[PDB]
């Protein structure tokens, strides 16, 4: 008695057991299984090009659920394929700019990802191409050429190129775009893994007091510097900024820190492990990051997978797209910046959660096991995204062990 | 007053027509049943008031001659509702197929990787299984459960 079912519902079901206790292992089963197999998804193509497209097409101007916009947008940030030196801190540009990134090639302008510039900016042949929609270049010109800026000029759209002499001058105007208003984080460019960790900590649109607003809110901006000192400009650009330096000695050196506490004053806050997973371990359970930015009462529920630079250091750039994803996630907003779930207590600030990108390739270690069981909620995970193609059963096994789906 | 889904209730499967019908006019004989108000495909079919110059004898023999040939021939998706009046009560008679599981014995990871259930009506089915319906159907626990449908693959 008590509920009248679906016209169309398939089947009858009936549990019997002896016990109740075994149907409570078996409805329990059930539901992780059934919530486990809808909830785990998987967002991967056979090049890195069509990969960054089909993360794009899910969670930008799609109407499914669990999408960070529901209608066009008006900016996109385009990195080239073996961009991962100039252009890894283009997550929170993406992100602040309410911006899909999707990966070009170097000298020519995919027709895969030209219809999804035009697609997912709502650009169709009856609507003439202006200045009002943006095409944001990250990188010089062994990132994208200008081949490819010429084009995306030639059709009418704004082409604002953030680049510059090295790959540090070009992290500097990225990150000068990205609105400072007092953190920092800091990476050394000898590990690229170590700053694709933070990349979905910095993407986050965050309050003064380090929680979440989506509206007049901003997000952290990420520098490289060399590990030494500090050049003229970078520290131009440190004025008061707690910077969260990110990386051992091998990556950036102690006097790299050093001057960087004489630069802005402040002590620099590191994060560092002998592993690139280790490092990955220690942000992921940093409380500041992702436990202490939520406006709800809940722990982390969401959480992303990626590759490592383990086999190729180039893969890791799969992690790069997802981050303005993983950032603003668990709200789906509109035109208005108001939350949807096909049209539309319940407010933006409060229903978003971030989800961290976890790096692993082959095997989870032990301590990105502890660090992310450390972070879930009593009540368990709610949604896990597997990026890219390639990662290891082994990996997604455990994970869903550790988030109970 | 009005039988949509999602709605406290019972609910028939075609295999068990024979069953159904058989106590609602039972019911209707012996006092228990005053108003019956059938409905094909979500749309009025007519109304059965034993004191509408009526009698309940009539009104039994009414009942199975409208509606056992739409439910004889039922197609999927078709489905046959009644609201039941004792002085209030809601049937569904739908044609899915009905499949037991004894776990005394097709795992909870096979079935979730065929059918696709709601969240929320397991959360509420194991909360309530554990601590804070279910019936005890001979010497068993059983419960029964509805899928949405079938899982994508």
């Amino acid at each position: 008695k008590a509920s009248i079912a679906d016209e169309n519902s398939p089947v009858k079901l009936t549990l019997k057991s002896d016990k109740k206790k075994d149907l409570k292992d078996y409805v329990d089963d059930l539901r992780t299984y059934n919530n486990g197999y809808s909830n785990a998804i998987e967002v991967a193509g056979e090049d890195r090009i069509e990969t960054a497209i089909a993360l794009s097409q899910k969670y930008y101007n799609s109407d499914d659920e669990n999408a960070i916009f529901r209608d066009s947008v008006d900016n996109v940030v385009l990195v080239g394929g073996n961009a991962i030196v100039d252009g890894l801190v283009a997550s929170p540009l993406a992100s602040e700019k309410k911006a899909p990134l999707l990966l070009t090639s170097k000298d020519k302008l995919d027709s895969s990802v030209k219809a999804e510039i035009k697609r997912v900016m709502n650009i169709k042949s009856t609507t003439g191409i202006n200045t009002s929609k943006k095409v944001y270049l990250a990188g010089g010109v062994n990132s994208i050429s200008k081949e490819v800026e010429n084009e995306l000029k030639d059709m009418g759209l704004k082409v604002t190129r953030l680049a510059g002499d090295d790959r540090y001058e070009t992290s500097l105007k990225i990150a000068d775009e990205v609105g400072l208003d007092d953190k920092a984080f800091v990476v050394g460019g000898t590990g690229l893994a170590d700053a694709m960790s933070i990349a979905p900590v910095a993407s986050q649109l965050r309050n003064a007091n380090g929680k979440m607003d989506l509206a007049d809110g901003d997000a952290t901006p990420i520098v490289v510097v060399d590990g030494k000192t500090i050049n003229d400009d970078v520290k131009d650009f440190l004025d008061d900024s707690q910077v969260d330096i990110i990386g051992g000695e091998n990556s950036v050196s102690k006097d790299v820190e050093n001057a960087i506490d004489d630069a802005t004053g402040k002590s620099p806050d590191r994060y560092s492990g002998d592993d690139r997973q280790a490092t990955n371990a220690k942000v992921i359970k940093e409380s500041s990051y992702y436990q202490d930015n939520l406006n709800n009462d809940k722990k982390v529920v969401n959480f992303f997978v990626a590759k490592d630079g383990s086999t190729k250091e180039d893969q890791l750039v799969d992690a790069l797209a997802a981050a303005p994803v993983a950032a603003n996630f668990g709200v789906t907003l509109n035109s208005d910046g108001k939350p949807v779930d096909k049209d539309g207590d319940n407010d933006k600030n409060k229903l978003v959660s971030p989800a961290p990108i976890v790096l692993a390739t082959d095997s989870l270690s032990s301590d990105q096991s502890v660090s992310i069981s450390k972070v879930l909620d009593k009540d368990n995970g709610e949604n896990l995204v597997q990026v890219g193609k390639g990662i290891a059963t082994s990996v997604i096994n455990k994970l869903k062990d550790l988030l109970s789906m | 007053s009005k039988v949509e889904t999602g709605d406290q209730g019972y609910t028939v499967v075609q295999s068990k027509y024979k069953k159904a019908v058989e106590q609602l006019q039972k019911g209707l004989l012996d006092g228990s049943i005053t108003e019956i108000k059938i409905f094909f495909e979500g749309t009025l079919a007519s109304t059965i008031k034993v004191g509408a110059e009526l009698s309940a004898e009539d009104a039994s023999k009414l009942l199975f001659t409208q509606v056992d040939n739409k439910l004889d021939n039922l197609g999927d998706g078709d489905y046959v509702d009644f609201l039941i009046s004792s002085g209030i009560t809601k049937l569904r008679i739908l044609n899915a197929k009905e499949e037991t599981i004894d776990i005394d014995a097709k795992t909870a990871q096979d079935l979730a990787k065929k059918y696709v259930f709601n969240k929320t009506d397991l959360n509420t089915l194991y909360r309530v299984l554990n601590g804070d319906l279910v019936e005890e159907v001979s010497g068993k626990y059983q419960v029964v459960l509805y899928p949405e449908g079938k899982r994508v693959t």
